[PDB]
């Protein structure tokens, strides 16, 4: 898995709220399943295969969460 | 974080119908088709019940799955 | 073919929901966002949106509607 060489997510930034700092990508056995944006130094709840996962973002858009086996979601800088 | 961001996968012209239904919900600031296949609706607003929204979608458009709930932040 | 951003000011007195439904249902629309402090402007993004028909629709079915912006 390599995020430098992942196509930028198809996103829409609501003008009424701050722009999210991070792109994110969801994989099951490294096969990209999903993507979108998120705020860094923040959190979201995401459906990851069968389970809801409370994903934490640090200020470098690194994403920690208790991912089910064979699943991961990875975060990163937006230009 | 008074505003919610909700991402919903919809079996989806179903896009226009799904978009109209969510757009018509109370408290909505924005709806956007997102993802590479444009098979997802991201809604931003206030006082949106995701459960009622998913129910509305399933009875009206077709299969729908809550994917993401997060707050907006200032 | 080109990615268009269109901003329309609409009277809207819950005429907001009807207006957002209409725009959101229009051909080629990717996003609809209420903008301005009073949420009295609709911002539309997409491909192949016809702003003339969109304005006609909004005047016909919601009320006074004004083109503030078209960009791409």
């Amino acid at each position: 898995i390599d995020l430098s060489r992942e196509r930028d997510p198809n996103f829409f930034d609501n003008p009424g709220i701050p722009v999210p700092e991070c792109f994110w990508f969801m994989f099951k056995n490294n096969v990209r399943q999903d993507d979108g944006t998120c705020y860094s130094s923040w959190k979201m709840d995401m459906k990851v295969g069968p389970n809801w996962v409370h994903i934490k973002s640090d200020d470098n858009c690194n994403l920690s969460g208790d991912f089910p086996p064979g699943w991961i979601v990875l975060g990163k800088k937006r230009p | 974080g008074l505003k919610q961001k909700i991402v919903i996968k919809v079996a989806m012209n179903c896009r226009s119908k799904a978009m109209a239904l969510v757009a018509s919900t109370g408290g909505v600031d924005s709806v956007a088709l997102v993802g590479d296949l444009r098979d997802k609706i991201e809604v931003v607003g206030y006082g949106i019940d995701p459960i009622k929204l998913i129910s509305a979608l399933r009875k009206k458009v077709g299969d729908a799955e809550l994917l993401q709930v997060s707050q907006a932040k200032e």
